[PDB]
RNA sequence: CGUAGACGGUGAGAGCCCGGUACGUGAAAACCCGACGUCUGUCUUGAUGGUGUUCCCGAGUAGCAGCGGGCCCGUGGAAUCUGCUGUGAAUCUGCCGGGACCACCCGGUAAGCCUGAAUACUUCCCAGUGACCGAUAGCGGAUUAGUACCGUGAGGGAAUGGUGAAAAGUACCCCGGGAGGGGAGUGAAAGAGUACCUGAAACCGUGCGCUUACAAUCCGUCAGAGCCCUCGACGUGUCGUGGGGUGAUGGCGUGCCUUUUGAAGAAUGAGCCUGCGAGUCAGGGACAUGUCGCGAGGUUAACCCGGGUGGGGUAGCCGC
RNA sequence: GGCAGCCAACGUGUUGGCUGGGUAGGGGAGCGUCCUGCAUCCGGUGAAGCCGCCGAGUGAUCGAGUGGUGGAGGGUGUGG
């Protein structure tokens, strides 16, 4: 029986050239009239995961 | 490069085989040679051993009793496996035991166990085992009594060489295989190999071509 | 099985080794001979009287059918050439044993 | 000789099975389990956080779409070119697999800027802006086929 | 000398004692696949390769709509396939598919069609194999076994192997109603007696040694008086580097396990012994830690061949 | 006096000196059992098992020491 990958994990989150799993930052989907163009600024692009949680995002991302 | 003098039966002496340096004077791995080893025997063994679980222990489906009232232990089924006679909790199962060791792995500890006979010159090459279309074990054990005074020795034969391999398969020690079967278990389970000229020739010819 | 009632054989192996006798009765099913004053039994029938020495039957392996010479000898066979049949042979005269 | 006997595994190869619940001198009564709960009796899972918003179900899915007709390329460098075919002469998709550079059957993208110094026909399915500067001035020409 | 040391049996490890084994080989009859026959439709009775314009040629089906099914596709932009309901296309300038459509196009010619062998499985039969079990195991079932027994019934469902090489299975006598013994005999051995291989523990005695009826004991442990045997100075019982027990008496001493902040705990479990009873296996699964091969390469999967564990197999995978 | 990591040494690195209560738990190293490849030994002149004696090891435990019973297998080494 293969591992199979866990499609939400793998759909949130993406591995870079030196293995860095990378992520997305949540509060930037929507209600975004109060949110300072420097808070949507800070949520924008792609920040490393917490060295915490990468433990299990690799367990979902691999198996 | 190692030489092998070609040995004939009648006790006259024929030309002589040279030992490739790739195939016959290669440095013993021991770690090598005993993963591929092991591998072999996995390989060899039948993993037929089996018991059942408790599921597949016949009865056992209804609750042997109550849950609460009785002052027993509660039980789920006569075949639970703390019961005499239930199943096997984690009992054997049929598996495969072989491993797919690499090609090359394989490979290299036969030419190092054959580089070990070769250095230690027990290689022999022969043109035949015994003169003749009729197999003789009196012949051949002769022939190999005169090669080498070792227990074991394993015969490298053609498939075509039916005589010889008939002549010299009963005798108590000597293995018998063909050199597109050679591996490295019987060479080192051999004191001695004794290569068919035509059988080292084939050996040579399918390792270097 | 080689080894028939009527025909004296050598005691090969046993306490009675060395002694010949006639086969008294064959047991094919498990492959024993009565063989006569051989592996003598002392059994105790009531008969009022003490022990009787019987011959308790040997297995057909510890005898050897004994050639025309008299000297122990294994059983093969010949094709005979009038009727055919398969007459016992002695291995070591090679006559009707 | 080396007879069957004298087999034995690399050093430090077998390592003993920990073979769990056997006395209490080894891993024995929990088995290294602790005392009760979920994990004393099974596992938890991966994807499991207690009941509060996973971290794969809070974090955004990642923006985009993978277009199922992306034309990827197997890229070689014209550093490793060099290191090649010292000596020069035609390059294309069949020496490049052959030098073990690109995979057996592949869309070949050439470039680099790793000093190509050596004057060479390579034929690839694509160049770089810097693949034929390089080639160009090595004295060697791009093909793009 | 064995072209036959496979495996068993035989009074204990047998290639040469026996069944056999490698291999001299064998079928009247019956049943399975081969060659030649009788037997079975189509032609020479102008087609057969070229010529050329025009007419005719597979339906309640395709399509569509509603509601569903199934596809990665959970109705979604929803294609292809399909059930039911309704409505319903011509003849190649046709029709269908390429996940709308002019179509540049390409592919194919459904519904009237139908029809082939080459891959799964084992009740049963034959020959085999096992780093499988070995009588609480292995099938429930080595034994009357789907039996006894239980249940109205469906159904549930056991326990029970070993004398000895050979019954040679203890004649005869004695005690005893017998049972069971004691002589005697058989046997290598009855320390093998149809209650039978070995014969553990629990448990139950009998004999001997020490101890114990003024004593408050988690039953032990540390001292320890007093009561027998192994070598000797000495010549004879008191010593010893010595060597086991039994324990008057003194000191200390709150079972084990689980679970708890904490249990000797008046919290849980255990009457005892023996046997059994719980992190195991599958998968190029995933993540981390010695070895082959590289030199950027490692590997093969299915599969093919080998009487094996061996040789091929580049598809793919991972690095790049 | 006896046993368990680090340091110095000059040379083969095994000697000396600085070191350790433990539940969950982690790591390391081992004892015993069975089955096995190969090697090699013991065994009806008595294997295993069982009951002891005498001892032994830091522990699991040991017994190619030994007595009794026993009657056919077993030990050791290195691997699986």
């Amino acid at each position: 029986p293969k591992a199979k990958t866990h499609s939400g994990a793998s759909k949130r989150f993406r591995r870079t050239g030196t293995g860095k799993i990378v992520r997305q930052k949540a509060n930037r989907r929507h209600l975004l009239e109060h949110k300072p163009t420097k808070r949507t600024r800070r949520l924008d692009g792609r920040t490393t995961v917490s060295a915490a949680d990468n433990s299990r995002i690799n367990k979902l991302l691999n198996g | 490069t190692l030489k092998v003098d070609v040995k004939t039966p009648a006790g006259k002496t024929d030309g002589s085989v040279e030992l490739p340096a790739e195939l016959f004077d290669v440095e013993p791995n021991i770690a090598l040679m005993h993963q591929v080893v092991t591998a072999q025997l996995a390989a060899k063994r039948q993993g037929t051993h089996s018991t059942k679980t408790r599921g597949e222990v016949s009865g056992g489906g209804k609750k042997p009793y109550r849950q609460k009232g009785t002052g027993r232990a509660r039980q789920g089924s006569t075949r639970a496996p703390q019961f005499t006679g239930g199943g096997t909790v984690h009992g054997p199962k049929p598996r495969d035991y072989s491993q797919r060791t690499p090609k090359k792995m394989i490979a290299a500890a036969l030419r190092g166990a054959l580089s070990d006979r070769a250095r230690n010159d027990r290689i022999h090459a022969v043109t035949e085992l015994v003169e003749g279309q009729t197999p003789s074990t009196k012949s051949a054990k002769t022939f190999l009594g005169t090669l080498t005074e070792n227990k074991k020795v394993l015969v490298v034969i053609g498939r075509t060489d039916e005589v010889g391999a008939k002549s010299v398969r009963n005798l108590p020690g000597v293995h018998v295989i063909s050199p597109d079967q050679l591996n490295t278990y019987d060479v080192l389970n051999a004191d001695d190999v004794v290569f068919s000229v035509e059988a080292l020739n084939a050996y040579i010819s399918a390792n270097s071509k | 099985m080689k080894v028939h009632k009527g025909d004296t054989v050598l005691v090969i192996s046993g306490k009675d080794k060395g002694a010949k006798g006639k086969v008294l009765v064959a047991y094919p099913d498990r492959n024993k001979v009565l063989v006569e004053g051989v592996n003598r039994i002392k059994k105790h029938t009531a008969v009022s009287g003490g022990i009787v020495t019987q011959e308790a039957p040997i297995h057909v392996s510890n005898v050897m059918v004994v050639d025309s010479d008299g000297k122990p000898t294994r059983v093969g066979y010949r094709i005979d050439d009038e009727t055919g049949k398969k007459v016992r042979i002695a291995k070591t005269n090679g006559k009707d044993i | 000789v080396i007879k069957l006997h004298d087999l034995k595994p690399a050093p430090g190869e077998k390592k003993a099975k920990t073979r769990v619940g056997r006395g209490e001198g080894s891993k024995g009564k929990t088995a290294g389990r602790g005392t009760k709960g979920t994990k004393a009796r099974k596992n938890v899972p991966v994807m499991f956080e207690g009941g509060q918003m996973p971290i794969h179900m809070r974090l955004p899915k990642l923006k985009g779409f993978k277009n199922r007709f992306r034309t990827e390329y197997q890229v070689v460098n014209v550093g490793d070119i060099n290191k090649a075919f010292p000596q020069g002469g035609t390059v294309g998709v069949d020496e490049l697999v052959a030098k073990g550079l690109v995979r057996k059957n592949s869309l070949v993208k050439v470039l680099g800027d790793g000093k190509l110094t050596v004057k060479v026909d390579v034929t690839a399915n694509k160049f770089s802006g810097s693949a034929r500067e390089a080639i160009t001035a090595a004295g060697g020409s791009a093909t793009e086929l």
